[PDB]
């Protein structure tokens, strides 16, 4: 939990900056699509972060 | 070899963090090795010969 690279994955927040709800659901999937009629991208950047759980996020993903 | 490997092995995983190698190469020399690594021989010969075909494959990534 002392960790800060591991902050995204524990505490979570958003613009408001407070922690999610099991409402927010939606939200999280369009953050790697955009939306149905255009063409668009989403990218991933891992250099800090070591190799155990880099599996796990890819599973889930 | 495996009292080696194993090291190595455990101590990858900190050091390795995403972007980086270990910084602690380990290199092996097998000298006369026809002797206790032949094509085709008695048991005896076997724990020698798989101990190593380990390495052949599995120690560069450590």
């Amino acid at each position: 939990l002392a960790d800060p690279r591991l902050q995204f994955l524990f505490y979570p927040k958003k613009e408001d900056g407070e922690d999610l709800a099991t409402g927010d659901f939606a939200d999280v999937v369009r953050q790697f699509v955009g939306y149905m009629t255009k063409s668009n991208v989403s990218i991933i950047d891992l250099s800090g972060i070591p190799f155990e759980v880099l599996s796990i996020v890819v599973s889930l993903i | 070899s495996r009292m080696i490997f194993d090291f190595g092995f455990h101590y990858s995983k900190n050091r390795h963090v995403g972007g980086a190698v270990s910084d602690v190469p380990i290199l092996v020399v097998c000298e006369e090795a026809h002797n206790y690594l032949p094509r085709s021989g008695g048991a005896a010969y076997d724990a020698s010969r798989k101990s190593i075909e380990r390495i052949a494959k599995e120690g560069r990534k450590y």
